[PDB]
């Protein structure tokens, strides 16, 4: 927000900020540049920065889908030795909110899984235990 | 997610709502519960888990009206309270009106109530995930149920941990479904629990509970000996 | 409701072989002082169903009111379930019998007539809540002077045919005017078939007095 | 909401509530020999405020004036229930309620309404008049339910000069005409630019009863005394 | 902070509405116009799982017979709304005896919605609808409905997640002046333009009207006339692409 | 702890009631009013956004009464909600004491209620700022602004948005200037005033405008024919 | 969350409000009670007697409860107004009862059953005043009483509270017989008790509130001595400390 | 039209350059998408 | 009203709360009960009085009934309220039936009372420790202990307060039926067990017996000091 | 997760979880059923000497017809148990016979599931009863989850009891050889030896009805 008053190295980061602002915004076209931000803390942001002449065209990452997810998890099986047996989109189903790299890292685990004993075949449910009393 | 994710009444900065994701948790981590119908037989095959092998399985098929009978996963709690909520619903349509309560006209009221206590700062969801066989004077009616109430209408469906092998069976099978007689409709539900159970484990008659409603048939229960001739017809690997 | 101030007259139904068919008349009252005749005492319930009433035109309509929100809801609701008039006969007398038993009686006498699925309704749930399933009905003071041609009609004919059936309700309507004090000659029959029900404005019987002279 | 006692002692929210006060409206009050008078800067942001429809002085009864420093709205719901209270005294009593009985029944409300959860306590200073007996009765009551009986005060912006200067001021021996003189001097020192007759309200109480001061005398005692 | 609807955020900004229309940002979408003698509603019914049945959970209802709605959003708060306006207008019906005005309608719902967003120990609801209906004495008549509660009458509009591209390709129409028969055709080519099938993979239109066609009632569209609809609009599809 | 709806912070300030008035300042529209010798009026922007809306369905101007018409300047739920509370106090006002509710004791009544809801830790100030304009027997055209946190205050001339300074401090200069106007000058002192304080001139479509009259006293509010009648003539 | 924790424990077995209100006390005005054979007294110190104020009240720090029981209070005064009142209700509802004054011991036990109330109701503060009660019962004859905000009430021959109630005590325990020192003598016990304690020397019947119940004619009798009573105390006192300062010194 | 800025422009006149491509640009209907495009990232922030 | 919840479960599955309130009954003041074959006797420590302070009004024991009698260790106000409830409860339980209540009765209306208040959805768990002796109608000297918890046990003998747990190993120590023969040697026993915190022989061990449906008694100071001087005999001639 | 009735993001209410802690805590008890009844023994948790046997009840008695043992929280069993035994009562009043053991217990289960009350009972419970199905044994835990079981161990020790019931136990026994394995157990698991008065022992028989072994037969199967 920039007006927050903490203390210390907060104002070397306005300085910095401000810097960028100039950077692009100045007393120059800057015709050949392509900036391109990332970011997670989507909210809390420069109002300045924010947008406009600066960072335009706000392309934003969803959740994925259940299709999203089956086709990621399809990218990273693609190198993977699996057999002619696979239900990508009923694991597609089971991820549940499984959104990020958490794909690839269950495709790994899959392939440790296999290499305990040395096969080739997706066992379909020692790959959910591999995702990750009372009544039932 | 930090904050955000306490009693259903916060309103996270994403259109999201946790408490409810926490309930459909523990809606899988319920049993697993299969139903499924033909032009006039509703099947629910259910796997009673085993808590110590001196406690016997936990019963999960309820009978709650002639015409009606319930799969539940999830809070036992829950599920009881549920059940008897049911069955109040359908005596005091009886005494109202003689008929069989209208499975849909159920099982919107039960959502209505699920929802109900997801909008007040007071109270919990209902974690529990119910499949409904029921016949009313349309025939045989598989619905689901989750604590959002999302009620869906389903020519077969499958809910608890380990779900989604009956997922695959019954969408495999679609295009047999509603065009096989009772035994091979049990079958198929004994099919799908095959599919979900680990290997290893097989469908004893003991960990199978099968409850059938249908035309000239209130929705009867099948345990320990009632699931023995299934058992015994029913194909292996 | 605890005065009998305004109500009509009795009530006729007959369970038609192919249908059911009632009639009441058009007589509004408040003791030798006629109300607004053209009230009518008969509607539609449903496609399939019509109620009457022969008591506190109030309260009929009420439970009018009431059970037309109901089937509303139903036909809202879009399952394609409908209400049976066993149904609605069972819902009628439950409501009546609540209300007597908390001493507030509605102070309507009861004719629902139904048709579904080719089997003909016929209800009579009375004040307190009796009920009743016969093939004729005769509802109020009618009762005396008309179920009794009805009845023996029936069994000496159990199966009826229609025109025969609305001859046999005109005539004993005819004889209800002759004798009885509110009365009037004009009156409404409501029919219900299979094709659905239909309500054959304010007819008037031929009645005649110099039969007698 | 109100219950955490700070480790002091002291409640912090009152403790607020009375800083929210001292940054309210002056007003000054002083009791005379044969009444009392009560003053207080109505000075509006502009001249497009029609100066004649938010009141600052309130007759409770005809024979009790009531004026206050802070809250407006908080002001408003403590006179109407003030008026209120004073009313089913009458009723019961067939008789004005004796100013003492009024602040004290003031203030068990602001304390009542300081003694549970759900609640913000007023914050506003009172500073009731009376003519009960021929006797006249100032009281200032306080956001925290204390009711002080006064010679003459001020509240306010300016309320502890307004307090010595009063004291510095003040003889048994004075008539209520020297007390008006004496609250406009003190509402005088208190004001930021000129004090346009409209601007400053003022009320008197008497055996004649308390009356608010019409625009035509106010402006009177101010060109007057300037 | 921004974690109950008390929190005046120093904007003057509450919240929880907003979070309330971030959740509404989930449905598929939800389309009606009103046409010069009714008003029609298509909606983008997503299968979420092919076992699921025709016939089953609709986004669209009908209150009275001379009311229908369509929702978008959270599903059971959707069903509670639904239900909700159908007790009203039926407690006016009790009232007055005759068929409440959808002015009068969408200003109760608006004020429960008001209500429920306003006070702290409940949620504002996760879903926003549109009203529609007709009458010969007095038009068609659209409003749509939000979380915060804004009651506003449309000619023409839409909700959920091309709300921009149906309000756009609405108002790439005369919608003045034409008749239900092809404006269900003309919602039928939205839906289907809107739909993003490289993204939902499965997808049904559902789509009804109330107009002077039905007498002032609201019916689904009838299954001859939605098939002739989703016909038109497949071939519309294909037109656009060559 | 100023979090919650209305606790004082150190020296006060109670600033989710400070939030309410940046609530009613972000309503997003303007609206200006003003008290003539016999006849009040006021005036509001009026956007149709997508060209669809449009109507009498969108609006800003509401009747309380016969007789006392009103403008909202805040989140539209918000001050619905207002209009019809104000409609229920006037309503049972009439049914109570038998006369039409003065503008003074409608405002007084909507000040008190929004006043317990600052109180109360329970109920939001709902964010707008509400305006009436009536005739009285001695008074004639009143008018009365009241708001939120409580205030019901009456001005000769009153303006209530985000230009509500602006717009207060050109009707102070006007007023200086012979306060006595006919129905022609209020009405244009008022229209002029906000298309001063807006930097846009007027088509008769996006704009409402109210009035009421001693000789007429029922709240108006002038059709577009009347208002671009006015508008072209000055 | 907001609903802060009031009826609550500390993890070291204590109660944080509780202390708040004893602090409080503590901080508030001096105040004292003296039983005596003959009768009962109490003094108790004005915070501020600034000449702006009226006289409007009887007392300032004390409350005639009935014709026979009267309180002192240290703490908020608006607090205290509401305990008297609830104390009001109920003696006089026990005379309506019983058609006969309520006992002082079960007054106080009633009111502090209401303090604990108080303290273990939920999200309400508990009365942040400490009550000092001077009775007359036909079974102990004169009897007086000291209430803390816990409830906890202890029925004593003398003591202090509020302000410097540490040293008042001490003070008084050191210089206090059992079965002695009538109102004529105890008046100036108190005075001196106050000299020392006020820690201004210079006290007067401004500064200073002064009561006395005392039984005559079969009846009770609450006074509260009036400025020229008090004044003349004043000047006894002072007499007999400088006479007692004199042979002290003599002897040094 | 709210806010500050003309890359409203740019974003239509490019979009739709593009899009004549897959298939002038007289879609002023195009360019008020743009007009949303840029509204509903005031409506991030 | 606050309808607010309290005493929420520990991670360890334990409650803060309860555990607080044990240790601030700990905290104060220590008293022993003994029963014998017809009387039952009581001490326990004054805590010190100011020479201007009434003892009268430091009940800290309390006979509830001609077979109840409860002596406190905890916050006198909770002490207070919980006698006259339980009080109350005994005449009420007198209506019921026309026979005094029993200390087993009384003891289970105490628990009762300590779980709702401990589990009444928003209130605070009395900080008491009780101790009850009684002779049932028939006569029996039974002595009953209830913890702030609420669960209650039969106890032949309690010490309960701050030094509870040293005068608790003490009582099991050096404690026989010679000890608990008869009144004799049992007030000796007591006052052995008090002054096992040394050096208050003459300012604390208010002391009371119950003889078989006889009635309750306090002893007399000069009775209270002629058994401490006969029992500082007895020491001094065992060393 | 923190807040009173919250449910805790990986499922359960997480005081259910708070209640199996605390159960876990409490002192061990140990059911078996047979075709001869149905017998109950629990070890008790004397504190230091002076304590008479009948000074800690870990054992209750619900009709002529069942007995119940718990694990936890004393009051919360009293609270528990008497409201099963209110029901069943309220039952036989009302049906002229007795309820089954499956019904009393889901009753009082059906009570425990309310979380008025704001935490859950502290209490587990097993219930040995003779109904219409003979002798049976069911065991309900603070969550409400009642099931019936052929021989069940709760408490401190629970897991190590139920090991060697999974053990020793088989379909076919009689009341005295599962009273005797139940009293092997509990003297193995012990807080020490077995002194006959650190114990609570019932039986419940298709006969003889509900009963408390007194002293002599305690010491008789101790030495045995």
């Amino acid at each position: 927000k920039r007006f927050d008053s903490e203390k210390a190295g907060d104002r070397e980061v306005q300085r910095t900020m401000l810097e960028l602002l100039n950077q692009l915004d100045g007393f120059q076209p800057n015709t050949q540049v392509k900036v391109i931000a990332a970011t997670n803390r989507v909210d809390i942001l420069d109002p300045a920065l924010l947008r406009s002449g600066r960072l335009d065209r706000k392309i934003e990452f969803p959740m994925p889908n259940e299709e999203a997810r089956a086709r990621i998890m399809q990218i990273h099986s693609r190198k993977m030795n699996v057999s002619p047996d696979v239900n990508y989109e009923e694991l597609a189903r089971c991820t549940d909110d499984f959104n990020g790299a958490q794909c690839k890292a269950v495709c790994v685990e899959a392939g440790m899984i296999a290499l305990r004993r040395g096969a080739t075949e997706l066992t379909h449910e020692d790959y959910m235990e591999g995702i990750l009393q009372y009544y039932a | 997610r930090n904050q955000y994710d306490n009693d259903v009444t916060v309103w996270s900065p994403q259109g999201r709502i946790h408490q409810i994701e926490y309930a459909m948790e523990a809606v899988k981590q319920g049993s697993a519960t299969v139903g499924l119908k033909s032009k006039t037989h509703a099947v629910l095959v259910a796997l009673k888990r085993a808590q110590s092998e001196l406690a016997a399985h936990q019963k999960k098929i309820l009978h709650v009206d002639n015409h009606i009978g319930i799969s539940i996963a999830g809070l036992t709690a829950d599920a009881r309270l549920l059940c008897n909520f049911m069955r109040q619903e359908c005596l005091d349509s009886r005494f109202v009106f003689d008929r069989p309560l209208p499975v849909s006209r159920l099982v919107s009221l039960i959502g209505s109530k699920t929802q109900i206590p997801t909008q007040r700062y007071g109270r919990r969801p209902y974690g529990v995930g119910l499949l409904i066989a029921g016949y009313d004077d349309m025939g045989p009616h598989i619905f689901q149920t989750c604590p959002s109430a999302n009620y869906f209408d389903c020519r077969a469906m499958s809910i608890g941990a380990r779900s989604q092998s009956a997922r695959t069976y019954l969408e495999r099978h679609m295009s047999e479904f509603m065009e096989c007689n009772l035994n091979e409709l049990v079958k198929h539900g004994l099919r799908a629990l095959r599919e979900t159970l680990p290997a290893e484990q097989d469908l004893t008659t003991k960990n199978v509970s099968i409850g059938i409603v249908g035309k000239d048939l209130e929705f009867t229960i099948y345990d320990d000996d009632d699931v023995s001739p299934f058992l015994e017809g029913l194909e292996e690997r | 409701t605890q005065n009998p101030m305004v109500t009509g007259t009795s009530v006729l139904g007959v369970k038609f072989e192919g249908g059911v068919v009632i009639a009441a008349d058009m007589l509004g009252s408040y003791g030798s002082l006629a109300r607004f005749r053209n009230i009518s005492r008969i509607m539609r319930v449903n496609n399939s169903t019509m109620l009457g009433a022969s008591g506190d035109y109030a309260d009929f309509q009420y439970l009018k009111q009431v059970l037309g929100q109901m089937v509303i809801d139903e036909e809202l609701l879009g399952d394609g379930h409908s209400y049976s008039p066993r149904a609605i006969h069972s819902w009628l007398t439950r409501a009546m019998y609540s209300r007597r038993s908390k001493m507030n009686p509605l102070w309507n006498t009861m004719v629902i007539g139904g048709y579904a699925d080719g089997e003909s309704f016929l209800g009579y749930v009375d004040m307190l809540g009796v009920a009743y399933e016969a093939p004729s009905l005769a509802t109020g003071y009618g009762a005396y002077l008309a179920q009794p041609l009805l009845r023996e009609v029936l069994e000496k004919q159990p199966v009826l045919s229609q025109t025969e059936a609305r001859d046999l309700v005109e005539r004993c309507m005819r004889v209800l005017y002759y004798r009885d004090a509110r009365s009037y000659n004009r009156f409404q029959i409501a029919t219900v078939t299979e094709k659905g029900v239909e309500i054959e404005g304010p007819l008037s019987t031929e009645t005649n007095w110099d039969i007698a002279h | 909401s109100l219950t955490t006692f700070s480790p002091s002692g002291k409640l912090v929210q009152i403790e607020y509530a009375l800083a929210a006060v001292a940054g309210g409206a002056p007003s000054v009050g002083i009791k005379a020999a044969n009444g009392v008078v009560l003053a207080t800067e109505k000075k509006q942001k502009s001249i497009l405020y029609d100066e004649r429809s938010v009141h600052k002085v309130e007759p409770i009864t005809k024979h009790i004036g009531l004026v206050y420093s802070g809250m407006g709205p908080d002001y408003r719901v403590l006179v109407h229930r003030a008026r209120k209270l004073a009313q089913q005294y009458y009723l019961v009593y067939q008789e004005p309620i004796p100013t003492a009985q009024l602040v004290q029944r003031v203030a068990s409300v602001m304390q009542e309404y300081t003694q549970s959860g759900g609640v913000r306590p007023f914050g506003v200073s009172l500073l009731i008049c009376g003519w009960n007996e021929g006797r006249p009765y100032l009281f200032q009551s306080d956001p925290s339910g204390a009711y002080f009986a006064w010679k003459a005060t001020a509240m306010g912006k300016n309320y502890v000069n307004g307090k010595t200067f009063l004291e510095k001021r003040y003889n048994e021996d004075l008539e209520l005409e020297d007390a008006i003189h004496t609250a406009i001097l003190t509402l005088k020192e208190s004001f930021e630019g000129q004090m346009t007759e409209d601007n400053i309200e003022v009320g008197i109480c008497n055996e004649a009863g308390f009356r608010r001061l019409t625009p035509t005398e106010v402006k009177d005692y101010l060109a007057a005394i300037a | 902070y921004d974690l109950s609807a008390s929190t005046f955020s120093p904007d003057g900004r509450v919240f929880q509405v907003e979070y309330a229309m971030k959740a509404v940002e989930n449905s598929s979408t939800a389309i009606g116009i009103r046409c010069k003698d009714g008003v029609v509603f298509g909606v983008e019914k997503l299968v979420l799982s092919k076992l699921y049945e025709e016939g089953s959970n609709k986004r669209l209802f009908n209150v009275d017979r001379h009311v229908g709605m369509a929702v978008a959003g959270l599903l059971a708060d959707a069903r509670s709304l639904a239900d909700i306006a159908r007790e009203e207008a039926s407690n006016f019906r009790s009232n007055f005896g005759y068929n409440i005005p959808l002015k009068h309608l969408a200003d109760r719902v608006a004020m429960y919605v008001h209500a429920y967003t306003l006070y702290s120990a409940v949620r504002p609801f996760g879903c926003s609808f549109m009203l529609g209906s007709y009458s010969v004495n007095d038009g068609a008549q659209l409003y749509m409905i939000d979380p915060s509660g804004v009651s506003y009458g449309y000619w023409g509009c839409a909700i959920g997640k091309a709300r921009q591209a149906a309000k756009t390709e609405i108002e790439k129409l005369q919608m003045k002046e034409m008749t239900c028969r092809d404006i269900v055709k003309e919602v039928a080519k939205i839906i289907y333009i809107v739909h993003d099938e490289v993204k939902d993979k499965a997808f049904e239109l559902e789509l009804s009207w109330v107009g002077e066609l039905t007498n002032g009632r609201h019916e689904i569209v009838p299954k001859d006339i939605r098939e002739e609809a989703e016909k038109y609009a497949k071939e519309s599809l294909k037109e656009e692409d060559e | 702890f100023d979090r919650h709806i209305t606790i004082f912070s150190p020296e006060g300030r109670l600033y989710q009631v400070e939030y309410a008035f940046k609530a009613i300042n972000q309503g997003g529209l303007t609206s200006v009013a003003v008290r003539g010798k016999d006849c009040a009026v006021i005036v509001t922007q009026k956007k149709v956004p997508d060209k669809l809306l449009d109507s009498s369905t969108v609006t800003h101007l509401f009747k309380i009464t016969e007789n006392i018409g009103c403008v909202m300047t805040g989140m539209t739920a918000d001050s619905r909600s207002q209009v019809q509370r104000a409609r229920y106090e006037a309503a049972n006002w009439k049914y109570k004491y038998g006369y039409e509710i003065p503008v003074d004791m409608l405002c007084k009544r909507i000040a008190d209620i929004s006043q317990v809801y600052t109180q109360n830790a329970e109920m939001r100030p709902l964010g707008c700022c509400m305006i009436l304009i009536g005739i009285d027997e001695e008074q004639g055209p009143q008018v009365y602004k009241c708001d939120p946190a409580g205030y019901y205050c009456g001005f000769k001339a009153t303006a209530a948005g985000v230009k509500q300074t602006e717009s207060t401090s050109f009707l102070e200069k006007k007023v200086k200037k012979k306060f006595d106007w006919t129905f022609e000058q209020t009405v244009e002192t008022a229209i002029t005033c906000l298309s001063t304080v807006l930097s846009i001139d007027f088509k008769p479509s996006e704009i409402e405008v109210g009035v009421v009259t001693v000789e007429n006293p029922k709240f108006r509010i002038l059709t577009e024919a009347e208002i671009d009648a006015h508008l072209v003539a000055l | 969350r907001y609903d802060s924790r009031t009826t609550i424990f500390s993890p070291e077995g204590r109660l944080y409000q509780v202390e708040y209100a004893m602090e409080a006390i503590g901080h508030a005005g001096t105040c004292l009670g003296i039983l005596a054979n003959d009768g009962v007294l109490l003094a108790a110190e004005r915070r501020n007697i600034h000449k702006l104020l009226d006289e409007v009240f009887f007392s300032e720090k004390i409350y005639k409860l009935n014709e026979d029981m009267a309180c002192s209070v240290a703490g908020i005064t608006s607090d205290a107004n509401v305990l008297t009142n609830e104390l009001r209700l109920i003696a006089q509802r026990y005379l309506l009862q019983y058609q006969e004054p309520i006992p002082c011991e079960q007054l106080v036990t009633a009111l502090c059953d209401i303090k604990q109330a108080y303290t273990q109701f939920g999200g309400k503060r508990p009365f942040g005043v400490s009550l000092l009660y001077i009775g007359w019962d036909k079974h102990y004859g004169f009897q007086l009483y000291q209430s803390d905000p816990s409830g906890n009430y202890g029925g004593w021959k003398a003591t202090c509270i509020g302000n410097n109630s540490a040293a008042a005590v001490s003070m008084l325990k050191q210089d206090y017989k059992e079965g002695e020192m009538t109102l004529k003598s105890a008046l100036a016990l108190a005075i001196k008790v106050l000299n020392k304690t006020m820690d201004v020397s210079k006290l007067s019947a401004e500064k200073v509130e002064i009561a006395t119940l005392t039984r005559e004619n079969g009846k009770t009798v609450i006074r509260v001595l009036k400025q020229k009573e008090v004044e003349q105390l004043i000047k006894k006192h002072e007499e007999e400390e400088a006479k007692a300062e004199r042979e002290k010194k003599e002897k040094e | 039209s709210d806010g500050f800025n003309g890359a409203d422009l740019r974003n239509v006149c490019t979009e739709a350059g593009m899009f004549a491509i897959r298939a002038v640009q007289e879609d002023f209907m195009k360019a008020v998408r743009k007009v949303a495009d840029s509204k509903k990232l005031e409506s991030k922030l | 009203s606050y309808d607010r919840a309290i005493t929420v479960f520990s991670p360890d599955g334990h409650l803060f709360q309860v555990e607080y309130a044990q240790e601030a009954v700990k905290k104060g003041s220590t008293a022993v009960g003994v029963r014998g074959r017809d009387i039952v006797v009581l001490g326990v420590e004054k805590k010190s009085v100011a020479k201007l302070q009434d003892e009268r009004t430091v009940r800290k024991i309390c006979a509830l009934d001609d077979n109840v009698c409860m002596a406190f260790a905890g916050l006198t106000a909770d002490a207070r309220i919980v006698i006259n409830r339980a009080r109350v409860e005994c005449q009420s339980h007198r209506l019921t039936v026309e026979d005094p209540v029993t200390v087993e009765y009384i003891t289970r209306y105490i628990a009762s009372l300590k779980q709702r208040y401990t589990q009444s959805n928003g209130r605070r768990p009395f900080g008491i420790s009780a101790l009850i002796v009684g002779f049932d109608f028939d006569g029996t000297p039974r002595l009953y202990q209830t913890d702030p918890s609420g669960t209650y046990h039969a106890w032949k003998a309690n010490a309960i307060g701050r030094g509870a747990k040293s005068v608790r190993e003490f009582l099991e120590k050096n404690y026989t039926d010679e000890a608990i023969e008869t009144d004799d040697l049992t007030i000796k026993l007591v006052i052995k067990a008090l002054l096992e915190v040394v050096q208050s022989g003459g300012k604390n061990i208010e002391l009371a017996v119950m003889r078989r449906d006889q009635s309750l008694k306090i002893l007399n100071p000069e009775e209270i000091e002629k058994y401490v001087a006969e029992i500082e005999k007895e020491k001094e001639e065992n060393e | 997760d923190r807040g009173v009735n919250t449910f805790s993001p990986e499922g359960r209410l997480f005081q259910v979880e708070y209640a199996i802690e605390a159960i876990k805590l409490g002192s061990t008890a140990i059911g078996i059923q047979t075709s001869e009844g149905v017998c109950l023994a629990v070890e008790k948790r004397i504190t230091s000497p002076l304590m008479e046997p009948s000074s800690i009840e870990k054992i209750v008695e619900i009709d002529a017809h069942i007995g119940c043992a718990m694990s936890g929280l004393i009051a919360d069993a009293k609270t528990l148990i008497d409201k099963a035994r209110v029901e069943t009562q309220n039952h036989w009043f009302t049906y002229n016979e007795t309820m089954t053991v499956e019904s009393v217990t889901q009753a009082v289960s059906n009570l425990a599931l309310q979380f008025a009350m704001s935490r859950p009972f502290g209490v587990a419970l097993l219930f040995g009863g003779v109904d219409e199905k003979g002798p049976q044994l069911f065991h309900m835990d603070p969550s409400g989850t009642f099931v019936q079981c052929d021989a069940r161990a709760i408490g401190s020790a629970s897991e190590g009891a139920q090991s060697s019931l999974q053990e020793v136990y088989h379909k076919s026994m009689t009341l005295k050889e599962a009273i005797k394995s139940s009293l092997i157990i509990l003297k193995q698991v012990m807080e020490e030896k077995l002194n006959a008065t650190n114990i609570e022992l019932a039986t419940v028989q298709p006969g003889q009805n509900f009963h408390m072994f007194t002293k002599e037969e305690l010491e008789e199967v101790i030495k045995d």
